[PDB]
């Protein structure tokens, strides 16, 4: 058994599930929040996001939200250098996977 | 690129083999050799055992006639350093004291757990002997040293206490000489 | 057949305000009803395929399913 | 004739946890008292009290008279530390030895006090609903309730306590009960597992919003609570033959009620699985639900998983000494 | 909420103030929280006048000799 | 949640109930006890109740106290530069509003 | 499936008494675990197993998932020291608690394990020989027996561990039961009398070619065990009447199985008399008999004739530490 | 203090940072002052 | 140790290797290999025991230096012990 890492997107096993924690995460990049930071793509950096997440975070399996955030689906299509990114924290994310790994609701459900 | 302090540089005509560097990510600090530094080591050998079970198959089995092996430290430092200035008393006197007071404290703002405990540091006596992720414990110096006209220290000296972070085996402890 | 209630109070004017049940409440099911409650006055309101016919004063909803 | 009296202008003092004890309407000197433990319990075993006080005049057990049916007037609150709540209560003290030149007083809260004494006569309810059976036995607590449904029969004979009678009534009903504040409450299970939290609490973070946990203790032996309840239930109804219920391949055991709605819930229970030791809060009681985060101090900053996101507060105890206010909380989740 | 305190008008502000690119970024700053609190006086003022003109409107229920 | 402070008068919810807290007040700072501190309005605290709370107790939200004991309605009309004022302590005030807030009974109520 | 594999190549190191630990096909570095104790009784209460492992970065519990249930594989022997035995068992787990970054995880024997198991339907042997009994029973065990003679009539009701029917068998033949090793054993005790020992320990001797001694307690203490078997029995049987086995001067005792030769040995046991600490034998499993001379430390030299020439070991415990192995033993006399 | 046995080691990284010094607490900072 | 003619072999290889007798080897196979080796202690010519074990070390750092970085004297002040309870007449041949 090869155990995959905690912070990886692959951790929900359907290809269309995953499009809802998707969606937050893109969601949440795209605001306006107070613990966000600001990062530029620098030249060395264009077809590397896997970089990127390492200088920013310091873990190499968050290149994903790098790709999410930067707007392409394929990793070979270089990225505009230059371009502004705001990434959120790695804790955030986790909780997320975690939420959508073992809850798996919409963020707003309402119970009894 | 660390910030450097001290007396780095070489104007004053002292060898390098007569100074300690202490370098880390932010800071870099340079000073002398006082007159009581040392490096300690030690080892611990054996309660349990009784007389009326001794004796006039591995030698670790028998603890009740053989002496036993309990465990060791790492090689601990005692090292005054001390400084005086010549040029500028702040880049040489009065800023290596708050670079190491910097040094020796931990940062609780950072985001990851690991860089929230106090660094680790490498220490280089002089040219030869090298040791790395060496973690300062102790620290002091005085007040009442001589002062410039605009207030700051034109000598003082700082006593440290440095340890190691692991147990040396034989073959790696040669490689720090 | 069995009734349970659940409501939701509105903080601002999100433009389409979805509001979403629960897996098991989703499970077991046979009718909706919505009601909306403001300065002490309650109305159904009524359901509507897209919004077809309704402009700008018509009090209506469209149901959905989620792919959960 | 008892008469309500405003409380005096002479106390200008505001203290951590302990505001102030009196004996009907004269008052013990605060500084006095050097120790305090407080427990609140998540079953019906009662608020306990427990004050340790410096007597070396020998006053407060020879002049003052203090013995078993003394009732003392304690005044619990933290209107300034992390929970500003305040409130008033009455104690039964049960015993109090003296020991060089100190004096132990243990106390029982007045309300469940006269709950667990002995019946000197037997009472049965016989088809009456369970509200009237909870009014009836305990006139003095407000009830909150929300998991009744049906009406059944109880007895009470002659030496038992009250309580058992609403501990049946608990295990027949399916919730959980703890009197504390001057209420008593029935809290179903299975609306407890859907609760939001009210709380954070954070371990190995500096920049939280909300509150720190200091010590905490992780139990893994979930065997050693659901040893005891892995049975399946049978037993006798004169027109039905005999009534099963619970799972299909474990031993079976027999009880007496061929109820089918007691007998489903018979086998529920909330399993322990956290005890924590924080910096005095006031607000946690029973009952509150709270959010709990939990990262590693070496390694690479990992989030334990092992540790459920939403748990559930089942005992309380509170502690001040002469110099720091502080609380002890074990946590579980429901099965 | 019939009890107006600080927090509550602050996080009333906050709730409605996101979504909008102008206002979103200054959600957690000094000069929202001024604001709010200045303007908090206000309502805390009125509700306070009709508070106690209902209650020193009658005789049973007046606190003070000239009333 | 959003709570409310121990010293608040508003701990009572309904207003006609209030007025025996009020009237409690009252009578008392008008009395002549050996626990009570003389106070007079200083200039700057013409319109600002809040500062007279703060500079007498340290607790600013006691102000409803100094508007009561001044004789007024509303905190817009100003009080007269000079007044002499008596004021209790805090923690009485505190067990009062608690008295009526909990209790609520009037004090001398006859039991069995 | 379960496919049989053959050991890794990358474990060169040699250890004291706890070679490996494996979860599996993974290993836990063996430098991790601190303590180790494992218990060999002279009853059917199986082996046990306790191990302290150090975790600080939350790897134990949190991402290798051990909880109640997990299945461990512990190579256990003593190749070079006093003794050198090597075997392989494996361990189930009941529980695992973390506490001030350690964990301490507690483990039976699994083949026992399976046999201290309650019985969800009841099973019962009408006129069966023993052998039988015992094969279905523990159908996992090699069954290493010498005392069964007759045939009876043995009942496991519900709820009751199957240890239980073993344990009366043992009764009924007059043998001594414990499981270690693959076995499970059965040996009668008039002929454990009888036996020549194996082993040699000696105090107070250092010119001895066995081995030695370090502490030791004398208990004199034989009434503590004797007063529980000082009765008379008897019970009814339909065809005889009142049937009586024993003594003539002793207070009577009723059972209910009329059964004469199961009445002898109802009073057969092992009388415990010493205790000793020696320096860590791995080769001590109970049912062993040992030769025993103590000398004493001053005066004269003289023998201590308190203690029997010839002993039979009833407790084993074997512990290892980071820097010494030991072992304690318990024992015994046969009545 | 004393450092360990019964092992060394050639998954490997956790082990290796168990055996490293742990950091325990501080001291804030203390003055010793003979005013005149 | 004070050095003469060639100070690396005299003086600053002398220590090192002391601190190599003094560690253990715990990336060996075997366990008697994980003990730090014992060593044999002979006083002028007349006093010899087997099997001592080192239990203490230190030496100083402000000593003189050569042009070339190197000690050219030092001091080392060690502890020893024996390994075991010497008898009365096993006592008298380390003389």
């Amino acid at each position: 058994q090869y155990p995959l890492s905690r912070y990886d997107d692959r951790n929900i096993a359907d290809p269309i599930l995953r499009a809802e924690l998707r969606k937050e995460v893109m969601l949440m990049c795209e605001s306006n929040d107070k613990n966000l930071t600001i990062y530029y793509v620098l030249p060395d950096e264009q077809y590397r996001p896997d970089l990127l997440a390492y200088r920013m975070w310091g873990i190499a399996e968050l290149r994903w939200v790098v790709t999410l955030a930067a707007g392409l689906e394929d990793e070979s299509q270089g990225m505009t250098v230059g371009k502004k990114l705001k990434l959120p924290p790695a804790t955030w994310i986790r909780e997320m996977i975690r939420h959508f790994q073992y809850d798996g609701q919409v963020i707003g459900t309402l119970s009894i | 690129a660390p910030i450097a302090y001290g007396v780095y540089s070489q104007a004053d005509g002292v060898s390098p083999y007569l100074k300690v560097t202490l370098t880390n990510s932010q800071y870099q600090v340079t000073g002398y050799i006082s007159q009581g530094a040392a490096m300690n080591m030690a080892q611990n050998w054996e309660s349990m055992g009784s007389v009326s079970g001794a004796l006039g198959t591995t030698s670790v089995a028998r603890w009740n006639s053989l002496m036993v092996w309990e465990g060791g430290t790492p090689p601990t430092f005692t090292l005054p350093v001390t400084f005086i200035a010549l040029n500028n008393p702040f880049i040489e006197v009065s800023g290596a004291i708050a670079a190491l007071t910097a040094m020796i404290s931990p940062e609780l703002k950072a985001a990851n757990v690991g860089g929230q405990i106090p660094e680790r540091v490498t220490l280089n006596i002089g040219r030869r002997i090298n040791i790395t992720d060496v973690a300062i414990q102790d620290l002091s110096f005085d007040l009442d040293a001589p002062r410039d006209s605009n207030g700051y220290f034109l000598k003082n000296t700082v006593n440290l206490q440095l340890t190691g972070s692991s147990i040396y085996n034989s073959s790696d402890i040669v490689r720090a000489f | 057949l069995e009734i349970q209630e659940v409501t939701y109070t509105v903080t601002a004017a999100k433009e389409f305000l979805e509001v979403v049940l629960s897996k098991a409440l989703t499970a077991v099911c046979y009718k909706l009803e919505v009601f909306v409650t403001t300065d002490g006055k309650t109305t159904q309101w009524s359901s509507s395929t897209m919004f077809r016919l309704a402009g700008s004063k018509s009090q209506v909803y469209v149901e959905f399913y989620k792919p959960s | 004739t008892k008469t309500t009296t405003a409380p005096e202008t002479d106390s200008k003092r505001t203290q951590l946890f302990l505001q102030s004890v009196s004996i009907g309407q004269n008052e013990i000197p605060r500084e006095m008292i050097v120790g305090c433990t407080y427990v609140e319990p998540g079953e019906l075993s009662g608020p306990q009290l427990m004050l340790m006080i410096r007597d070396s005049t020998a006053y407060v057990v020879n002049k003052l008279g203090v013995k078993f049916g003394t009732i003392l007037t304690v005044s619990l609150g933290d209107p300034e530390g992390h929970g500003g709540i305040l409130f008033s209560e009455e104690f039964f003290v049960l015993k109090a030895p003296r020991k060089d030149d100190t004096v132990l007083i243990y106390a029982f809260s007045n309300p469940v006090r006269l709950l667990k004494v002995p019946s000197t006569s037997a009472q049965y309810f016989v088809d009456k609903p369970p509200s009237a059976v909870v009014s009836s036995l305990a006139p003095g607590l407000k009830v909150n309730a929300d998991s009744f449904r049906k009406t059944s029969t109880y007895h009470l004979n002659v030496g038992e306590k009250p309580t058992k009678v609403l501990q049946e009534i608990a295990r027949d009903t399916g919730s959980m009960c703890w009197a504390s504040r001057g209420m008593i409450n029935f809290k179903s299970m299975e609306k407890m597992a859907n609760a939001a939290p009210s709380l954070t609490y954070e371990s190995a973070n500096p920049n939280t919003s909300g509150f720190t946990i200091s010590q905490f203790n992780i139990l893994n032996a979930d065997y050693e609570y659901q040893r005891r309840h892995n049975y399946r239930m049978a037993s006798y109804d004169m027109t039905k033959g005999v009534v099963y219920s619970g799972n299909q391949e474990d031993p079976i055991k027999f009880t007496s009620n061929p109820d089918p709605t007691a007998l489903a819930n018979y086998n529920k229970f909330i399993l322990p699985r956290l005890d924590m030791l924080v910096e005095g809060n006031a607000a946690l009681t029973p009952g509150t639900t709270l959010k709990i985060v939990v990262h590693n101090t070496a390694g690479d900053g990992e989030l334990d998983e092992s540790i459920p996101d939403k748990m559930i507060v089942m005992s309380v105890t509170h502690f001040e000494d002469r110099f720091r206010f502080v609380s002890r909380a074990q946590l579980g989740v429901v099965n | 909420k019939t009890t107006p305190t600080k927090d509550s008008i602050r996080a009333e502000f906050e709730e409605l103030v996101e979504k909008d690119s102008f206002w979103s970024k200054f959600v957690g700053s000094q000069f929202v929280s001024m604001l709010t609190l200045f303007i908090t006086q206000i309502v805390y003022r009125c509700f306070q006048y009709a508070d106690a003109a209902l209650a020193e409107g009658f005789i049973s229920t007046a606190t003070r000799r000239s009333s």
